[PDB]
């Protein structure tokens, strides 16, 4: 996704958390989605004059190596319930017997 | 007002050597993931340019001879090998504490090969 | 002295110069 998400100067919008106080449940999204600052005044975008994110950021540069470019990862999870199956594929193409 | 004592003041170096440019500072540390400052190169007859910001990220326009590391308070700019583009003054920029003071400056001179004047 | 102007960068540095 170097031609999709990255830009000129580097994309520092994707970060990760070093340690979490609470525990995580399966199929649960973190409600803390707001980007906080280091002080009290928000910066609304780029960093400057002590508004840094305490979380660690990734290095997403357009001139970076093949092992450090931003890669969009989509994890295809699967589960089964009491309801019948609905999503399945692929099944090519047009057989009948 | 923190007077960033930069050592040395002036030293004429030659090609293929290793120059030591030390910056003394105390503030600050742990911006977001590091505690380094900015480095610049100010020529007396040319507008300056940014060598490397925060001493850990990539930036074009700088030669490969500018590198180094430092502690949480003191820093060291290492020029190795010295090329014929170091006739300038170097400074360190405090980027966290107001006022954003600078270093004293290291005026390096180039001891290149001999050259005849234009006739 | 020869004064210069510069704009603020992304990591609070002087990236732009005239």
């Amino acid at each position: 996704s170097n031609n999709l998400d990255s830009k000129v100067g580097g994309n520092y919008n994707y970060l990760y958390r070093l340690f979490r106080k609470s525990n995580l449940k399966p199929f649960e999204r973190d409600i803390s989605t707001e980007i906080y600052q280091a002080g009290s005044t928000p910066c609304n975008g780029v960093e400057g004059f002590n508004c840094y994110f305490p979380l660690q950021s990734y290095g997403f540069q357009p001139t970076n190596g093949v092992g450090y470019q931003p890669y969009r990862v989509v994890v295809l999870s699967f589960e089964l319930l009491h309801a019948p199956a609905t999503v399945c594929g692929p099944k090519k193409s047009t057989n009948l017997v | 007002n923190i007077v960033l004592t930069q050592s040395p003041a002036s030293l004429a170096v030659s090609l293929g050597q290793r120059a030591t440019i030390s910056c003394r500072a105390s503030e600050s540390v742990d911006s977001y993931g590091n505690s380094f400052l900015h480095w610049y190169q100010q020529k007396p007859g040319q507008p300056p340019k940014l060598l490397i910001y925060l001493a850990s990220n990539l930036e074009s326009g700088v030669p490969a001879r500018f590198s180094g590391s430092g502690s949480r308070t003191d820093f060291t700019l290492t020029i190795d090998p010295v090329e014929a583009d170091d006739a300038a003054t170097y400074y360190c920029q405090q980027n966290n504490e107001d006022p954003f003071t600078f270093g004293s400056g290291t005026k390096l001179e180039i001891k290149r090969a001999d050259a005849a004047p234009t006739v | 002295a020869i004064y210069y102007c510069a704009k603020n960068g992304g990591a609070h540095a002087m990236d732009f110069w005239g």
